[PDB]
RNA sequence: UUUUGUAUAAUGGGUCAGCGACUUAUAUUCUGUAGCAAGGUUAACCGAAUAGGGGAGCCGAAGGGAAACCGAGUCUUAACU
RNA sequence: AGGACCGAACCGACUAAUGUUGAAAAAUUAGCGGAUGACUUGUGGCUGGGGGUGAAAGGCCAAUCAAACCGGGAGAUAGCU
RNA sequence: GUUUAUUAAAAACACAGCACUGUGCAAACACGAAAGUGGACGUAUACGGUGUGACGCCUGCCCGGUGCCGGGAGGUUAAU
RNA sequence: CUUUAAUGUUUGAUGUUCUAACGUUGACCCGUAAUCCGGGUUGCGGACAGUGUCUGGUGGGUAGUUUGACUGGGGCGGUCUCCUCCUAAAGAGUAACGGAGGAGCACGAAGGUUGGCUAAUCCUGGUCGGACAUCAGGAGGUUAGUGCAAUGGCAUAAGCCAGCUUGACUGCGAGCGUGACGGCGCGAGCAGGUGCGAAAGCAGGUCAUAGUGAUCCGGUGGUUCUGAAUGGAAGGGCCAUC
């Protein structure tokens, strides 16, 4: 049978022109006001998978 | 017996690039909870009293002042 | 993705974005595929009936990608700004 | 906060403070069952034979919470 | 604890806000700041809100 | 065999002979080798049927953005040294 | 007259010895309790598995019972040997 | 008298006797997806459930808690 | 239009009656040589009872399941996240059910800037006044102080007063530190708009280190980014936030 892609972590990673993944910054749901705007701001863009963690979402995203 | 037991993680002071290192800009140079080294010519202070490189070059330590304070400097090199 | 109990890594980052039905069907076009098409028109039922696009695709655009030689009148398409120059450049034509 | 009791006043007078009365009742049953299940904890504990069942009702006590008492502003 | 959230809107017309923490029991009165708002680009007042 | 460690008084076996345990299918990735090479390759099916037709389709030559969209650029930002 | 008395057939099973790869997958020997009654026995029926029946022990339901036996799901699962 | 056929025969179970409680008959209750059966070809001096257990002297105080029975005035409350 | 009576007019509530649905495990006749069943006559109940869909209560009668870990065996007690010192062997890190203490906040000023100021404790003299209040001199030197535990720090004060104020701001960020990762921390400088000061300049919260929890799901506001034929919209996405 054809793998099964992991549904959950196709929505959270997407593939880059290099082979990488990029992913979104976690923190930054709720309780927004403890936070400086500083530790906000740096959290927006988009962040690349590291290292190693890259081989854990490799397994999960066969075909995208 | 008991009611101990409690410690906080490490907080990996010290100092980082030693005298006669050659820095970069804005480098960390030393780790610090009070001021124990001041900042002398081309080197910062943050708000946690971290000093920080302002200019590349080698680092160097002083002990320039009226108290026989230790101060951190650097040298354009 | 099983770390022995803690949380995933597709499950300690927060899920983003949509997914366009738009995208599916709009396709670039490589500025060495009007060489491939016809006579020198290229347009939708030209370009899909080549096999340089799909069957489904209704918004093409062509982006500098290649090296154009043969004077192409691209008639209904998105050319990029790039694009534009290296066609008018071998004599072509580009219209709505 | 405002509760809407029917009746003039004097069918009120009865529900209004008798409502007080039987929540001071209820709240006093809990205070008063914690306080036996803690005969239970605080006797047979250590016990190899009955700790299970101290500790079942040691964590019964943890779910009760009784409700809090507010003073009435007619002072 | 006893400091509760509120947030500072704009004056400006504009839907911006900051947000801040404020005790209510010693002070019952609201908070007015000239903050920047990032929609107009100037310096207006911010009248407590919420 | 399992262990930090066994002559161990820790496990297993009375002996012989025969049988007895990393396989098969379909997908995905990496290495080797072969074919072609900005191209490579067909599936079902047709077929005097390991030939030849079949290019539906799949992968690649373009990326950025949540997306419209732009495109050797693109996103952020009012704009980026 | 008697859920009366002593006591064989008959029904049971309180004590001890032997037996424990036994003559026997609960018996033999010497003693023991009831023995006209809520007794015992022959033949044939009825009640069936979360169900039966139970003078009540979780007892008995084909040498199997805190949920029978047979076949099927089934090569259940086993981070354990 | 009965009981753990096969390590427990007993102070355990049963028992006649006592009490409470349900049931007016197409009775309560039970086995049944239902028809239907038992109770019973019985009729409250009868039948079912629960506890105690011959006979004698007796069975004291507590209705706050949890059950059960009665009340319907008032509060809260579903579908519609 | 208001308030009102009469007719009809459609409906709800209650109370008496009625037969015609329905019940009859009352009686008699037939199928029939049948205490079943069906039909007929009749009597008694009669829109009650009972059944179907929906619904509130009760429901160990019954079924599926749960009931944490560390641990000088297991249980009890203690602990589970964060901060400070020692053990920690003069870089970083380093364990035990090792020795000691804290946190789950606070502040619209207790933040920014400009101007100014320097303590504890003692002696002597002095009305109530006292071992100790307020005052005047001298010694002393930071042995004081820091919103909060401990360590490091602080005189250029980070400690103590006053004036003006909102930089406790928006988009970014060279370069580093520390984590297996998720992440956390420091940061010169660039762009736009402010505050203080004459100006040089300082200001992206507080002397620093505790004062905190990911994702999913949902709430509020803004924004055509999308909008399943088209125009809208519902619903998603992005930004801020609960
Ligand atoms: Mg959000
Ligand atoms: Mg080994
Ligand atoms: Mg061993
Ligand atoms: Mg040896
Ligand atoms: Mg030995
Ligand atoms: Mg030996
Ligand atoms: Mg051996
Ligand atoms: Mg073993
Ligand atoms: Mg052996
Ligand atoms: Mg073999
Ligand atoms: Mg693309
Ligand atoms: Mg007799
Ligand atoms: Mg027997
Ligand atoms: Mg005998
Ligand atoms: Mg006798
Ligand atoms: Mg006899
Ligand atoms: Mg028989
Ligand atoms: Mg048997
Ligand atoms: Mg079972
Ligand atoms: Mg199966
Ligand atoms: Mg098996
Ligand atoms: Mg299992
Ligand atoms: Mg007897
Ligand atoms: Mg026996
Ligand atoms: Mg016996
Ligand atoms: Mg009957
Ligand atoms: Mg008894
Ligand atoms: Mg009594
Ligand atoms: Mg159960
Ligand atoms: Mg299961
Ligand atoms: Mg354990
Ligand atoms: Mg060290
Ligand atoms: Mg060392
Ligand atoms: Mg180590
Ligand atoms: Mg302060
Ligand atoms: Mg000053
Ligand atoms: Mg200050
Ligand atoms: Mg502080
Ligand atoms: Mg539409
Ligand atoms: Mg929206």
């Amino acid at each position: 049978p054809k793998i099964k892609t992991v549904r959950g972590a196709a929505k959270r990673f997407k593939k880059t022109g290099k082979g990488g993944f990029k992913h979104k910054h976690a923190n930054l749901r709720h309780i927004l006001t403890k936070k400086a705007t500083k530790r906000k701001r740096h959290l927006r863009p988009k962040a690349m998978v590291s290292k190693g963690d890259l081989g854990l979402v490799i397994a999960c995203l066969p075909y995208a | 017996s008991t009611r101990n037991g409690r410690d906080s993680e490490a907080k990996r002071l010290g100092v980082k690039r030693f005298g006669g290192e050659s820095v970069l800009a804005g480098s960390i140079i030393v780790r610090q909870r009070g001021t124990k080294f001041h900042a002398g010519a081309n080197v910062g202070c943050g708000r946690d009293h971290t000093l920080f490189a302002k200019a590349d070059g080698k680092v160097k330590f002083e002990v320039k002042g009226p108290k026989n304070r230790k101060f951190i400097s650097i040298e354009a090199e | 993705g099983f770390e022995g109990g803690q949380m995933p890594l597709y499950r300690r980052l927060p899920k983003f974005g949509f997914t366009s039905r738009k995208a599916a069907i709009t396709a670039e076009i490589r500025l060495s595929d009007l060489a491939k098409v016809e006579g020198g028109v290229v347009d939708l039922n030209t370009l899909k009936a080549a096999n340089i696009i799909g069957i489904q695709i209704e918004f093409a655009k062509v982006i500098l990608a290649g090296e154009v030689t043969t004077p192409v009148t691209v008639r209904g398409l998105r050319v990029t700004k790039g694009a534009r120059a290296a066609i008018e450049a071998a004599g072509g034509k580009i219209e709505e | 906060e405002l509760r809407v009791y029917p009746g003039n006043y004097d069918e009120y007078m009865t529900a209004a403070t008798q409502a007080r009365e039987r929540l001071l009742a209820d709240n006093a049953k809990k205070k008063a069952q914690i306080a036996e299940l803690q005969s239970f904890v605080s006797r047979f504990s250590a016990n190899a034979s009955k700790s299970r069942q101290a500790t079942s009702r040691a964590r019964q006590i943890d779910k009760i919470k009784l409700e809090e008492v507010k003073a009435s502003s007619r002072q | 604890g006893i400091r509760e959230k509120i947030k500072l809107v704009s004056s400006a017309g504009t839907g911006h806000f900051y947000t801040t923490t404020k005790n209510k029991r010693t002070k019952p009165e609201k908070l007015e700041l000239k903050k920047f708002d990032p929609v107009v680009r100037q310096h207006v007042i911010y009248k407590e809100a919420k």
